[PDB]
């Protein structure tokens, strides 16, 4: 639903980089080059945005 | 079995109930243990 | 025994003589508040 | 006298042996062997059946309905 | 027993099994008692001759003496006492196994062991433990000139069929037909 | 894309090695991290929901939610009533365990039976939603939803995506687990043995894809019969990345932190958790209820029955010759009786 | 006395990863090094939330996994902190815990994200390391988040969230001249960053009298505490592991005697 | 009827006294152990 | 009350299954006698 | 059939095949650390 | 439902020895050492650290069960040497070498840092 907080793998924390993620393919950034401007540099932290479904904003849309 | 030139001693027949009306009890209790362990040790398969 | 219209999220004291219903929509489904007793999460 | 049955014990003879001599020792009955530190009834039983010391005898039934009653220590055991 | 084998295995196969292994018996002797192979040994031929007689009498299937009981003990273990003899004969004692006085002597009491041990229980369910043995290699096998196998075939054995799928007949020819592919 | 499975995915990307590290990955079994799991790695929400309805039919009998006292009451359990409300219904937020009480019913006797609803015995959840409403024949309706969290476990199903399906076997920590000369330690390890008879080479392919795909930043393509995607292919943009180009790594023992003799087949495999999970599926008798027509145990883990001993343990154990364990099961066992 | 004479070479040191090499010590040294790093490095770290309000899509226990795995600082306070089993108190105290709080209400009709950022300590010194921030919780208008968490001492033996490391990378004999790796061609393996080999050589001479002595390491930090002080409380707590030991190892010696 | 109850897989005789449920029984997924004996079984303390 | 759970010769304690205790382990189909083998408990802390 | 029913398998057997070829040889460390889990083993190292 | 505690790794329980010696009846000036809520981080370098010892005949350890949390060292040392004496060396050759490597790493920092 939400961007885990760290990598599952090594325990990196990601959980603060999926609106900068976000932000970075809003500004042209091929996904590669976006993770590498973020220092995902093992493919275990890439594997985590560049795998991630957000549906926590489709969650959103749902009224309390 | 009983033509001219077939041999009536190894002459035999896969079917059970045949071997039973034509050689005997004992004749189809040695056929039923040929044609059991044929299915058997087809396919390499061993059963005391 | 506080109840939550499930439309217009209106608390509402139901007993358990009263028909369950919105005092202000007239909405029929309800949801019980969340308890008052705390439950203590490990963050595990 | 005049038994035709194995004089060996069978591994049915065995677990039955042992198991009966257990649920006795287990209700108290005597053990005939010399126990150090033995406290499990199924255990003690083994030691007796060693020692040749269990005090039960086996009845084999023939198919023809006799019997021939041979005891434990007669028997010999498998190990 | 030559004679006799030959009648038992017309096809010649003279792969059998049989209680105790006399081969690897003898191996366990020679490493237990160190034989050496390149001495001679102290055995003597007719100790080897007297001791498997002796050792045939140990193992017993069909007790009793009188002529039935003696009949079916001589069959009962006419082709393990084959075997017996013609691995523990003293030709063969003397030239590859070269065993000891000790070492045979020890190997007289591991096939009386073995043997008696190898006897079937009185109150084993045989006829379980076959259902089982002959129920379990079932689960393995297919379904389905040609010639019925398998499940199908297990099937017409034991539900015995007025008739069969592909019944045959297996001819053998008995004069010069057998040979000659014209005459056949 | 036409599936919409980016939209709902069903797992996630996981780091296998197929490796044989310590056995307990053997015929069909899985090694998961531990530390992993510990991230939310496969954590997944159970939710169970009870439904029950207060009906009043007949001259003089009706059902109402209620506490049910244990002296107003006729039927009584062994279980807790205390979490009930005043209205006889379970409030959200509240822990629940095996033999709780979530839904007080009492129906009045012809003083009153308990029909109260027990949560699942081994379920161990809280309270989440309790709706209550009128069901479509106009009587008070309640639905309680329990929320429990599953962790992955030993004994918990994962499959990935090619038919190699395998329970979790046992769960390292980080530094118990195999390691890459950069750290990574792999999420799973799946047992070789596994990949030669099923030849589920597809695997291999994804772990391999996976790889370039993370590194390259770029979802890879596998769709069936597409030429343009080759092992290769793939292996030549795997050496672009600095790894050898079938997907081989040097791995260290996490026990040692000596090099591994063979180099480990690891990369991104999406792999799937199984609705299947050992907590519902353990179950254990020991004099339990009996069914009133052949006062045998009951049928069923949620009614707490016995296992069948069918006709097959029966002749197995004719076989072995136990007369006595086949008394005790057939007999003593199951319907001991005297007539 | 056949102790080792390791040296240490920092080769690189930012605030994220320390990057050093160890000569002179045996690879099982090396190697209980690096797992205490991982396994055995305390830092403070929640474990124990209490959620008053919760209106977000994400379920109570969904919130607490996640702010178990939010790093909080814990350079110099993690060695001060108790273990809150050691700690004489109640539940919780200053000297054993730190106390959390999580108050955000939505009522814009934009998204309101809960990050760590809004996680406030009753204790300066613990703060989440982000104070972009971590995201706990996305909110809609009239949804809530109302929680109180209190971060106790740990490390990652227990759980991952007291795993202070990032990825430890572990390396030893890159020319694989002791042959501890043997590749079944050579020449497909990229050389090792540390690898001291010619383009045209892909394997170093095989060393019949070799043995891993030198080891190469990376100890990248999630935040908790600085690279350079993970890999010292390491140490020194892999020290107090052993001279716990020999304490018990004393006794029971004394004991049978 | 009571015909039907007899007979059958899951009749009275099949289904009740060739085989039946019994007490002291357990279930559960198994799980690799190479630690263990051959003749050891690693069991739950639930279960136990 | 400990009075009723004082002990005496000739009670029995029904104990909660403990390493070493026999139980008879059983896959299904059984379909020969290694389907259902004697096995000594360990117990073990996980659910399978 | 007259033979085990159970022997040694999937990583066991791949491996006992590798470990027993004639090019393994194992240093003093890596032996003590295998005769660590050899419950029969009579405490004497053989000669390499 | 049968999940033990995280804590359990490392936190004795009540009446719980962290190390026993036992002596091995096999062969003389053996002993077992059974330390409890350790894993191969001290027996890894603990067993490393006694096959440096030249009197140390026989060093080893073994993890019997990952599930459990025990390390059993079997440590055979020569006649004139007792396995217990090569134990406790064995510790403080590891935290000599621990407080060495403190020191050094110490200063490494802070010649990094200065420059
Ligand atoms: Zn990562
Ligand atoms: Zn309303
Ligand atoms: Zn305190």
């Amino acid at each position: 639903m939400i961007i885990p907080v760290r990598c599952f793998t090594c325990g990196k924390i990601v959980g603060n980089k999926w609106e900068a993620y976000l932000g970075l393919l809003q500004a042209e950034y091929t996904e590669g080059d976006a993770l590498d401007a973020l220092g995902l540099k093992r493919y275990c932290c890439r594997r985590m945005l560049l795998a991630h479904v957000d549906l926590i904003e489709k969650l959103l849309n749902y009224a309390p | 079995l009983s033509e001219k030139d077939v041999d009536p001693v190894r002459t035999t027949s896969n079917d059970i109930v045949e071997i039973f009306t034509v050689l005997g009890i004992e004749a189809v209790r040695k056929a039923l243990e040929r044609e059991l362990y044929h299915v058997i040790s087809f396919d390499g398969s061993y059963v005391n | 025994m506080i109840y939550i219209c499930g439309e217009c999220h209106t608390e509402n004291e139901i007993k358990s003589r009263d028909p369950i219903r919105c005092r202000e929509c007239g909405y029929r489904i309800m949801y019980k508040k969340r308890t008052k007793r705390l439950v203590v999460f490990d963050a595990r | 006298q005049k038994r035709i049955t194995t004089p060996y014990m069978t591994k049915y003879e065995r677990a039955r042996v042992l198991g009966t001599r257990a649920l006795q020792i287990a209700m108290c009955a005597p053990v005939m062997v010399e126990l150090e530190g033995e406290t499990d009834p199924l255990l003690i039983a083994m030691k007796e059946l060693k020692a040749r010391k269990i005090p039960i005898i086996i009845r084999r039934y023939l198919p023809d309905g006799s019997y021939e009653d041979w005891g434990v220590d007669e028997l010999i055991i498998s190990d | 027993d030559r004679e006799v084998l030959r009648v038992i295995f017309p096809t010649g196969d003279s792969k059998v099994v049989l209680p105790c292994n006399l081969l690897r018996m003898i191996w366990n002797a020679q490493k237990i008692f160190h034989i050496n192979p390149r001495l001679p040994s102290d055995l003597h031929p007719i100790k080897v001759v007297e001791g498997v007689k002796e050792l045939s009498k140990k193992l017993v299937i069909v007790n009793g003496d009188d002529p039935l009981s003696r009949q079916a003990q001589e069959n009962a273990t006419l082709l393990f006492n084959i075997h017996l003899r013609s691995t523990l004969c003293s030709r063969r004692m003397a030239e590859e196994f070269r065993l000891s006085g000790e070492a045979f002597d020890w190997l007289l009491g591991e096939i009386e062991s073995k043997f008696n041990q190898a006897i079937a229980h009185p109150g084993e369910m045989v006829g379980a433990l076959a259902a089982q043995s002959l129920g379990e290699p079932a689960t393995q096998m297919t379904l389905n000139k040609n010639v019925t196998l398998g499940v199908p075939r297990l099937k017409e054995l034991i539900n015995i069929s007025k008739k069969p799928k592909t019944p045959s007949l297996t001819v053998f020819l008995l004069g010069q037909s057998a040979r000659d592919a014209e005459r056949a | 894309e036409y599936l919409r499975f980016r939209e709902l995915p069903a797992g996630i990307n996981s780091i296998v090695a197929i490796a044989s590290y310590t056995g307990y990955n053997q015929e069909d079994s899985v090694i998961m991290n531990r530390s992993a799991v510990d991230r939310g790695f496969f954590r997944s929400v159970f939710y169970r929901s009870y439904k029950e309805q207060e009906s009043k039919k007949g001259f003089d009998q009706e059902e109402v939610f209620e506490k049910p006292t244990r002296e107003t009451c006729q039927g009584m359990r062994h279980a807790i009533y205390d979490k009930l409300d005043d209205d006889g219904l379970i409030a959200p937020g509240v822990r629940v365990s095996g033999d709780d009480v979530i839904i007080g019913k009492t129906v009045t006797l012809p003083t009153k039976r308990d029909c109260s609803t027990f949560l699942r015995t081994s379920e161990t959840g809280i309270v989440d939603q309790v709706m209550v409403t009128l069901n479509q024949e106009g009587y008070k309706f309640c639905k309680i939803r329990v929320r429990s969290v599953r962790i992955p476990q030993i004994g918990d199903k994962f499959a990935s995506r090619h038919g190699q399906k395998g329970t979790c076997g046992i769960q390292y920590r980080q530094e118990d687990m195999p390691f890459t000369c950069e750290g990574i330690t792999p999420d799973i390890i799946i047992n070789p043995h596994a990949i030669p008879s099923r030849m589920t080479i597809g695997h291999l392919i994804e772990c391999l894809q996976g790889k370039v795909s993370a590194n390259k930043g770029e979802i890879g393509d596998a769709t069936p019969f597409n030429d343009a995607v080759n092992v290769q292919k793939i292996s030549n943009l795997l050496s672009d990345y600095g790894y050898h180009l079938r997907g081989n790594e040097v791995l260290y023992n996490g026990f040692t932190g000596r090099k591994i003799t063979s180099q480990i087949f690891i990369g991104p495999t999406y792999y799937q958790r199984l609705k299947h999970m050992v907590d519902d599926k353990i179950h254990s008798r020991a004099r339990g209820p009996i069914q009133i027509l052949n006062r045998q145990p009951m049928e069923g883990r949620s009614r707490d029955g016995g296992l069948r001993f069918g006709e097959m343990e029966r002749d197995c154990q004719i076989a072995h010759g136990a007369a006595q364990f086949l008394r005790e099961r057939l007999f003593e066992a199951s319907d001991p009786y005297q007539v | 006395p056949y102790a080792n004479q390791p040296t240490v070479r920092i080769t690189e040191l930012t605030d994220e990863n320390v990057k050093f090499i160890i000569e002179n010590t045996d690879l099982a040294v090396a190697n209980s090094i690096r797992r205490v790093f991982i396994a055995e490095v305390p830092i403070i770290a929640i474990d124990w939330v209490q959620i008053d309000a919760n209106s977000s899509v994400l379920h109570d226990e969904f919130i607490a996994h996640r702010l178990g795995l939010i790093p909080l600082t814990s350079d110099d306070i993690v060695d001060k902190l108790q273990y809150s089993r050691d700690c004489t108190c109640e539940e919780f105290c200053p000297e054993c815990s730190v106390e959390f709080t999580l108050d955000v209400r939505c009522n814009e009709d934009q998204t309101r994200h809960v990050t760590s950022r809004d996680l406030i300590s009753n204790s300066p010194r613990v703060i989440p390391v982000t104070s972009d921030d971590i995201l706990i919780v996305k909110l809609r208008k009239g949804q809530e988040l109302r929680l109180r968490a209190y971060a106790k001492k740990g490390f990652g033996k227990e759980h991952a969230k007291w795993n202070p490391t990032a990825g430890v990378a572990f390396e030893y004999d890159p020319d694989n001249a002791l042959r501890h790796t043997v590749y079944p061609k050579p020449e497909e393996w990229p050389k090792s960053e540390y690898s001291e080999l010619d383009e045209d050589e892909s394997q170093a001479p095989y060393d019949p009298n070799g043995k891993p002595e030198r080891f190469y390491y990376n100890v990248e930090s999630c935040g908790s505490l600085r690279p350079e002080t993970i890999v010292l409380s390491a140490l020194s707590g892999l020290k107090k592991k052993l001279s716990d030991l020999q304490t018990q190892l004393s006794h029971e010696i004394q004991s049978d005697v | 009827s009571l015909k039907q109850r007899l007979k059958g897989k899951e009749g009275r005789v099949r289904g009740n006294l060739m085989g039946k449920r019994v007490d002291f029984s357990a279930r559960t997924v198994i799980t690799p152990d190479p630690n263990l004996s051959i003749d050891q079984v690693g069991v739950p303390r639930s279960i136990a | 009350k400990p009075s009723d759970l004082h002990l005496q010769t000739g009670y029995k304690v029904e104990r909660h299954m403990c390493d070493g205790d026999i139980v008879i382990f059983n896959r299904q189909p059984t379909l020969h006698k290694m389907s259902m083998m004697g096995h000594r408990v360990r117990i073990l802390p996980w659910s399978t | 059939s007259n033979r085990p029913v159970m022997g040694i398998v999937q990583d066991t057997l791949t491996a006992v095949r590798k470990f027993t070829k004639r090019d393994v040889f194992l240093e003093r460390g890596e032996v003590m650390n295998l005769l660590m889990f050899l419950s029969t083993w009579d405490g004497k190292v053989p000669q390499p | 439902m049968n999940a033990p505690p995280a804590f359990e790794s490392f936190l004795l329980f009540e009446g719980e020895k962290k190390i026993t010696i036992n002596k091995d009846t096999k062969v003389p000036n053996a002993c077992l050492f059974t330390i409890n809520k350790e894993d191969h981080t001290l027996g890894n370098i603990i067993k490393s650290q006694l096959l440096k010892d030249p009197q140390v005949l026989f060093a080893g350890y073994k993890v019997p069960h990952p599930l459990e949390h025990k390390i059993i060292i079997r440590v055979q040392t020569t006649p004139d040497y007792s396995p217990q004496e090569a134990f406790t060396n064995a510790i403080t050759d590891l935290i000599s070498e621990l407080s060495l490597l403190e020191e050094r790493f110490r200063v490494a920092i802070k010649d990094k840092q200065e420059g």
